[PDB]
Parts: structure tokens; C-alpha cells; sequence
């Protein structure tokens, strides 16, 4: 409904893409410590990532709670049909 | 240039099995149609436009 | 801001609106229905008509939009199109406070006493892109942040002796022209530099690009977090330039050497050099 | 703003000026047919490029089956209370997130943005 | 391939092939970097 | 020496790499020796300074006794002898250590 | 306009007064901080249609070892400079007795003017510069370390420390912004003093060839 005001230097698609970018990287994040802050003192997986001997903090995030967003040329995938993604989708979706 | 800064882009075609570029005017003129009344509605579909 | 709209490339298309070539053999027709009330409120102060009057004019609009955010009016622009392109130009304009910003244009007549349609053609589309309003040459957009970091902070030692932080705002453009950014007022002459080491090595020296170069070495390979001893980027930074000028580590730099012949036939032009041997 | 050709030969008719009445007039440069101008200006380029594509979209989008559809924004001229909207989908994507709509309702091809 | 012959001479100068000077002293301090660690100042960050 | 510190490191940072560490040095010689550091040491704090001269004395890496080679030495070990001076000072080796 | 003028030429001048006490001129204390608004008292407010005319801007100085050898600066008047015209500062030259000169060109030289100067290498050395590269000074940056020029009894004193030879130092091209600042001449030595992170301080030497 044009409510949308840019930011100086920022094109109005920037600046929506970046903010989407901002509420799905909260929850990447967010979703991870609540993975973590529910593990166990006897869990395999924080026994190697404490340690240090292989793994990281994400991992055991992508493995029990969220894979998360996926990017092409550090971007959100692009519209590879014409103004779709896939032909399951309806025409400018913007969706997550 | 201080010449074709005020006409603008020139369309231009590179036929096969020749050295230069040629108008597209020419190349239309070549196959009759001379008239630019005839050579602008081959190109142009609206005259609203 | 202000300093960096006056910093920033800004030239004639990006303040019009549209522009029209229209018809008056008098000042009097007035073709368009309305700019009769300006134009005849100059023309009741007539001034120039010395040889003729040119039945072509040119008219131009002008968005306040553009106008007013490099904080222009069409003062300066009357003066600057006529006081840098010649006098063969005569421009009368409104009033600002009327909405729409339109000024008019007509030949100096001197020169009707080649068709001056495609001429005026020719000049229209020639001022545009080559008005040079505001600005240098080269630089097109320039950002404008402050940081958080520590790293372009202003650290200051106050009175009793501390080190403390500053948050200043800084600039970042896209082009350089080192030389004069220097030369402008209210522009730290000191701290300003630029990531090209060819502009410092013509414009600051020899032991800038030293310094530069290593400074540059350290920031692309301190970005991930690793570390790399400090001797082995002087060791390098020093037989990069030791030669006075810049020899690039290339096939060209490697031939141009006070070193043997049985060296120089080790890379690609044995036979040739050893003959001149 | 038009363009003007020729009535003998059918070509570009160029403007040119006499120095008698002070009147434009359009002549031919392969034979020298003459008339005057009505309008009497030339040359305009608008910059703004503002075109509401309102006059560039057709009625008959409302047959594609891959776009959205509404049951909330009624047709006006119809009363049809289902229409189908779109984006841009052209250049000047500054801020270029307005929604246009069209109705539906066969033969209404009635098109509106908010 | 650039910097192939580069080495320190007995007197502590680090030449070049045709013994054109590169560094007065390695490193500009005159020591090997392998028996060097890190450590702090406790001189210049406090107050008067 | 800490005036030519603060225009040495503009920033104001600490972290700088340098031969052999001091403060293990001092913890190794507090056990070595089993220094218990509840009574009153027998340190005379003059000594502390003639020492740590004398030992700044035989630190030498350009070699010569003209000058040009006399004070391209005191430019070489310029900024190892303020941390020595810093911290092997006679109120902190009779206060802390 | 002349407010962007009449602020130029004091910028310019007192770029001059650091340039020349560089080189080891005496200038006068006070006129290294001559303020805007003193200048603007003094040689007048505006030079559009006014007193200063980039003539009564020239300066004359001594040296501060001897008395006899002099320095003037010339401003010339047209944007790019002919022949006669810095011939007829060759005359003012040759009637002073004066042989240190430099002209401060306002916007370029001719190819002409370029061989009319390179010609009296053994009398009348002139320093050409622009109008434009004289309006910051470079030697204050951050980046340039301080350079030092040493006299013909000191550098024969390295070459015997290091036992070295005089082509087996790091080279400096006298084409570069600091080399034309102090006057360079091929065959000089300058000493550059720059602080390091792991010694404290370090000087190196170049060769000006
Ligand atoms: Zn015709
Ligand atoms: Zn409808």
C-alpha cells in the first residue's frame, strides 16, 4: 500500500530485502539457543563442540532445530522462472 | 561528440559475409519498400505511440 | 550533508523535469497558454534585442524535488549557463514561489545577422550531461555513516590522560580524485586517503605507498580473524619498492632487473636475450 | 509531437521556417509539398518518465491461472467482487511495490491501482 | 619467484643478489621471528 | 618513555610482541627461591636500579662505539628497554612481586 | 568571485613561508601564522579588480648561514607562461644577483617554456610548480614519514661506517612531490626517521637518482 519510506541511500526493494533478511536471522538465531539451552550433560554432540575436537554451535542448531535461509551470489534465490521461483508458486511471491 | 550528441543512437545490423556495418534503412530499402510511410509500419505496429 | 552534496557529481538531467523546443517569432506569442505573465513582466523591461529576436526557442522544467535536496535554485544555474558556456545564451526564469520551476532559453541573436534548429538540438542534448553543477568530475555517489567500531573512531587523549573514543561522521565515495579533496575546505587534509596506491605514488610520494601497501596487506589478511607476523610484510613491502618506483611482481617486473643472463633465460626468452649476450 | 508525412510522395515531413509571416511551416525534402503547423512546437522530453502503466496493462491479464486473486477489493464500474493484481513488473522499480488490479468479471477489463 | 635470493650477511644487513641493501637490520629489529610472544605495556593505557 | 609511548601507538592498544617473557620469569624466580610473599624482603631498591642499568648495558645489536653506531642501538632495543624499565621498577619489585 | 580568490592566495603564501623555512630560510615568526583576515588587511581585500594582483605577492629571503644567497618566488599573471615572460624574470634575476627562483605558474607551462628552462643549468636554477599543488602541505600528512637532507660530510661518514658505496642504497627518483619540496638534487642523500612497532624507531637512506 506504498507505507514504505527509504532509508538514505537505500532503494525501496533494498531496503525491504533487508529487513526480511533481519526478522529470518533473529530466528536462526533465537531457534539455535533454545537447541542448545535444552541439551544434556551426557549429549555426544556438545561433548565434541565443547572440547573443541570438531563441530561447531550451528550445527547442532541445523541438526535439531532449523536449517535455516538459503542464498545464491549472497542474495535470495532469484526469480529463475519469469517473476516465480518454481512453477508451484503463484506469480510475486515474496513470502519466506 | 559534439555532432550526433543531439540526434541520438543509430540502429545499426552486421550482415553475414560482409566486411561493414550497414543502416537498417538501407538493408530495407534493398528489398524495395523506399517509401518511409511503407518502411515504419514494418517496424512500428501503432502510430499512437 | 551539506558538504557532501557539495562534494558529490551532480549534473543537468538529474534537476529537469522535461524539456521543450517550442515556436515564438515574438516574445509576445507566448505559444504555451501561461508563461505569458513572467515573460511579459520582463518584457516590459526589455533588454538584448540588439540584432534580431530568435523565432526558436527552448524551454525547460525543473523539479523542486532534486532542486532543493543539493539546496540549488535557479539562480546560481542562470548565471553558471551563461557565465561558462558563452553569452550566445540569454535565459529569463519565474519565480520560485510559483510551483513549477521553468526558465527560457533563445540564441543571442548577434548571429543571425548552418541551421540553428539541429544547432539547438545539438546544445540541448550537449547540456545536460556536460553541465557540471556541483561537485568533482569523477566521483559519482558519495555515502554518508558513522561508525561503532574503534577502528575509524576519533581517539583523543583527554586532560588527565586517558584514551577516549569519539563516534565522527566519515565519508565514502566511488571514484577518486585525491588531489583535490584535498584542496577543499573543511576536509581533514591529514587523515583523508584513498585505496588506489598508483594515485598516492603520484600525489604523496614514495614511503605513502610503503606505508598504504602495508597497511593494506594487514587489513586483507587480519579480515577472518587470522594473523601473520610483521616482519614478513616489511620484508616484503620493502623489496616491492626499493627501486624507487613501482615494479609490479608480474613477467614485466622480473625483466626489467640489474640481475645475470643465465637468469633472464630461465623465463620464455632464452635465445633471444642471449644473443644480445 | 506527432510526426507529419508527405501527401505526394508519403515521406518524413521536416519543419522549417519563412521569413515572411512568421509561421512554422513543414516541408518535404524529396519533392516541396507544403502546409503549416497547428500546434507550432517541435520538440519535448520528458525526463520524469512518471507513465502510470494504468495505459500499458491489458484487460485480457485476467486470463492467466499464475497470479493471485481477491475477494476483498470490488470492481467499481461492475460490481464484480473479484479481481486479480500484479506489480510493476516493468523499469523505474525505485519504489516500485504499488499493487494495480483488474477486475475478472467477463467483458469489464476494468483496471485501477490504490 | 620474485624474492628467490634475498638473505642475511654476516654483518647483520639483509642484501639483495648484488648485495644492494634491503633492511639495515632484519625485521628492523635485528631478531628471528620464532622466540617472540606477546605481551602488554602497563605504561601507556592508565591515567596521570 | 611514556610520552613517546602515547605517539609510538596512537590507538592506545597494549598488545605488542617481544623477546623473552618478564612476568613468567618473575613467577618462575617466586619458586624457585620459595619467596613467600608475607614478610619483609631484603631487596635494596638501589640495587634494583644499577642492575636493571648494567643489564640494559649488554644488550647489544648494533655493535659499535662512534656515533650514527651508537644511536642506531638505542633506535634498535628502544621500545624492550622502556618494558624492562616498566616493569622491573623498584615500587612494583617491592610492592607486588 | 573573489572571496574563493582572495582565499586561495593567503593559503598559497602560507604554504610558501613553511616551504622556504624548510629548506633553512629565516622567515620572520609571525608570518607562518599570518591569519585570513590579517592577510585580507594587508595586501588588500580582493584581488578581482584589486590590490594584490599576483604581483606584491613575490617574496625575497636570505639563507640563515650567509647572508648573500637569496631565494625569490615569482607568481606569474597569464593561466600558461611563454617565453620572454620568465625571460623577463631571467632579466630580474640578472639584475638582483640572485640565482635561487622558483615561479609559482598559475595553470600550466608550454612545451616551449619547458626547454627554456632546462638550458642555464650552471646560473639561474628555477623551480617550476602549479598553483594548485601548493594548496595543502604534504609533509603534514599522516603517511610522510619526516625527511631530513644530509650535508656532503655525513654521508661520507655512513659509506665508511657501513663500509658501503654509494650504489648500494635505496634509490629515490627526484620527480616525486617530496623530493621537488626540499630541492633535490641528484647525488644528495635524505635520511627518513620513522617510528615502528617492534624496535620504536627506525632510519633508513635514500639515494636521489
Ligand atoms: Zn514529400
Ligand atoms: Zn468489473
Amino acid at each position: 500500500n506504498n507505507e514504505l519510506e527509504p532509508t538514505p541511500g537505500n532503494t525501496l526493494r533494498q531496503t525491504f530485502e533487508n529487513q526480511v533478511n533481519r526478522i529470518l536471522n533473529d530466528a536462526r538465531d533465537k531457534t539455535g539457543s533454545s537447541a542448545q539451552k535444552s541439551l544434556s550433560e551426557y549429549n555426544n554432540f556438545k561433548s565434541m563442540v565443547v572440547s573443541g575436537a570438531k563441530g561447531s554451535k550451528i550445527n547442532i542448531s541445523q541438526v535439531i532445530a532449523v536449517v535455516g535461509q538459503q542464498n545464491v551470489e549472497g542474495k535470495r534465490i532469484p526469480f529463475g522462472f519469469k517473476h516465480r521461483t518454481l512453477p508451484h508458486f503463484i506469480k510475486d511471491d515474496y513470502g519466506p | 561528440g559534439a555532432k550526433k550528441s543531439a540526434i541520438g543512437q543509430r540502429i545499426v545490423a552486421t550482415l553475414p559475409y560482409i566486411k561493414q556495418e550497414v543502416p537498417i534503412i538501407i538493408v530495407f530499402r534493398a528489398l524495395g519498400f523506399v517509401s518511409d510511410r511503407d518502411i515504419l509500419e514494418h517496424i512500428i505496429y501503432d502510430f499512437e505511440d | 550533508k551539506d558538504i557532501l552534496c557539495r562534494l558529490e557529481h551532480t549534473t543537468l538531467r538529474k534537476v529537469t523535469a522535461n524539456t521543450a523546443i517550442y515556436y515564438d517569432p515574438n516574445p509576445q506569442s507566448t505559444v504555451v497558454a501561461e508563461d505569458q505573465e513572467w515573460v511579459n513582466v520582463y518584457y516590459e523591461m526589455p533588454d538584448f534585442d540588439v540584432a534580431r529576436i530568435s523565432p526558436w526557442l527552448l524551454r525547460v522544467e525543473l523539479d523542486r524535488k532534486h532542486m532543493t535536496d543539493r539546496k540549488l535554485t535557479m539562480e546560481q544555474i542562470a548565471e553558471k549557463i551563461n557565465a561558462g558556456f558563452g553569452d550566445d545564451l540569454n535565459c529569463i526564469f519565474n519565480d520560485d514561489n510559483a510551483e513549477k520551476l521553468v526558465l527560457r532559453i533563445r540564441i543571442m541573436n548577434s548571429d543571425e545577422n548552418m541551421d540553428d534548429d539541429v544547432f539547438l538540438r545539438c546544445i540541448e542534448s550537449n547540456m545536460l550531461t556536460d553541465m557540471t553543477l556541483q561537485g568533482i568530475e569523477q566521483i559519482s555517489k558519495v555515502y554518508m555513516h558513522l561508525p561503532q567500531t574503534d577502528n575509524k573512531k576519533k581517539i583523543i587523549i583527554t586532560e588527565d590522560g586517558e584514551f577516549k573514543a569519539l563516534q565522527e561522521w566519515i565519508l565514502e565515495t566511488d571514484g577518486v580524485s585525491l588531489m583535490r579533496v584535498l584542496s577543499e575546505k573543511d576536509v581533514d587534509p591529514v587523515r583523508t586517503t584513498s585505496n588506489d596506491i598508483v594515485e598516492i605514488f603520484t600525489v604523496l610520494g614514495i614511503e605513502a605507498v610503503r606505508k598504504a601497501l602495508e597497511r593494506e596487506l594487514y587489513h586483507v589478511i587480519s579480515f577472518d580473524g587470522s594473523y601473520v607476523n610483521y616482519r614478513h610484510l616489511a620484508l616484503l613491502c620493502d623489496t616491492m619498492t626499493c627501486r624507487g618506483h613501482l615494479m609490479a611482481i608480474t613477467r614485466h617486473g622480473v625483466n626489467r632487473q640489474d640481475t645475470g643472463p643465465l637468469m633472464k633465460c630461465s623465463f620464455e626468452e632464452t635465445v633471444d636475450v642471449l644473443m644480445e649476450a | 509531437v506527432g510526426i507529419r508525412f508527405c501527401q505526394e510522395c508519403n515521406n518524413m515531413l521536416y519543419p522549417k521556417e519563412d521569413k515572411e509571416n512568421r509561421i512554422l511551416l513543414y516541408a518535404c525534402r524529396n519533392c516541396d509539398y507544403q502546409q503549416e503547423a497547428d500546434n507550432s512546437c517541435i520538440y519535448v522530453n520528458k525526463i520524469t518518465h512518471e507513465v502510470d502503466e494504468l495505459t500499458q496493462i491489458i484487460a485480457d491479464v485476467s486470463q492467466d491461472p499464475t497470479l493471485p486473486r481477491t475477494e476483498d477489493h470490488p470492481c467499481q464500474k461492475c460490481g464484480h467482487k473479484e479481481a486479480v493484481f500484479f506489480q510493476s513488473h516493468s523499469a523505474r522499480a525505485e519504489d516500485a511495490m504499488r499493487l494495480y488490479y483488474v477486475c475478472t468479471a467477463p467483458h469489464c477489463g476494468h483496471r485501477w491501482t490504490e | 619467484k620474485s624474492m628467490e635470493s634475498v638473505m642475511v650477511k654476516y654483518d647483520a644487513t639483509v642484501r639483495n643478489s648484488i648485495n644492494q641493501v634491503v633492511q639495515l637490520r632484519y625485521g628492523e629489529d635485528g631478531l628471528a621471528g620464532e622466540s617472540v610472544e606477546f605481551q602488554n605495556l602497563a605504561t601507556l593505557k592508565p591515567s596521570n | 618513555d611514556r610520552e613517546v609511548l602515547r605517539v609510538i601507538f596512537p590507538t592506545g592498544d597494549s598488545k605488542v610482541v617481544l623477546p623473552c617473557n618478564l612476568l613468567r620469569m618473575i613467577w618462575n624466580a617466586q619458586k624457585i627461591f620459595h619467596i613467600n610473599p608475607r614478610l619483609p624482603s631484603d631487596l635494596h631498591p638501589i640495587k634494583v636500579v644499577e642492575g636493571v642499568k648494567e643489564l640494559s648495558k649488554k644488550l647489544v645489536i648494533v655493535n659499535g662505539d662512534d656515533p650514527l653506531s651508537r644511536q642506531a642501538q638505542e633506535n634498535a632495543t628502544l621500545l624492550f628497554n622502556i618494558h624492562l624499565r616498566s616493569t622491573l621498577c623498584s615500587r612494583r619489585m617491592a610492592e607486588e612481586f | 568571485d573573489d572571496e574563493e580568490e582572495t582565499y586561495r592566495l593567503w593559503k598559497i603564501r602560507k604554504t610558501i613561508m613553511q616551504l622556504c623555512h624548510d629548506r633553512g630560510y629565516l622567515v620572520t615568526q609571525d608570518e607562518l601564522d599570518q591569519t585570513l583576515e590579517e592577510f585580507k588587511a594587508q595586501f588588500g581585500d580582493k584581488p578581482s579588480e584589486g590590490r594584490p594582483r599576483r604581483t606584491d605577492l613575490t617574496v625575497l629571503v636570505a639563507h640563515n648561514d650567509d647572508p648573500t644567497d637569496q631565494m625569490f618566488v615569482f607568481f606569474p599573471e597569464e593561466p600558461k607562461v611563454g617565453i620572454k615572460t620568465i625571460k623577463v624574470y631571467c632579466q630580474r634575476m640578472q639584475e638582483e644577483n640572485i640565482t635561487r627562483a622558483l615561479i609559482v605558474v598559475q595553470q600550466g607551462m608550454t612545451p616551449s617554456a619547458k626547454q627554456s628552462l632546462v638550458d642555464m643549468a650552471p646560473k639561474y636554477i628555477l623551480e617550476q610548480f602549479l598553483q594548485q599543488e601548493l594548496l595543502i602541505n604534504i609533509t603534514e600528512h599522516e603517511l610522510v614519514p619526516e625527511h631530513v637532507v644530509m650535508t656532503k660530510e655525513e654521508v661520507t661518514e655512513l659509506l665508511a661506517r657501513y663500509k658501503l658505496r654509494e650504489n648500494q642504497l635505496p634509490r629515490i627518483q627526484a620527480g616525486d612531490p617530496v623530493a621537488r619540496y626540499f630541492g633535490i638534487k641528484r647525488g644528495q642523500v635524505v635520511k627518513i626517521i620513522r617510528p615502528s612497532e617492534t624496535a620504536g624507531r627506525y632510519i633508513t637512506y635514500r639515494l636521489v637518482q
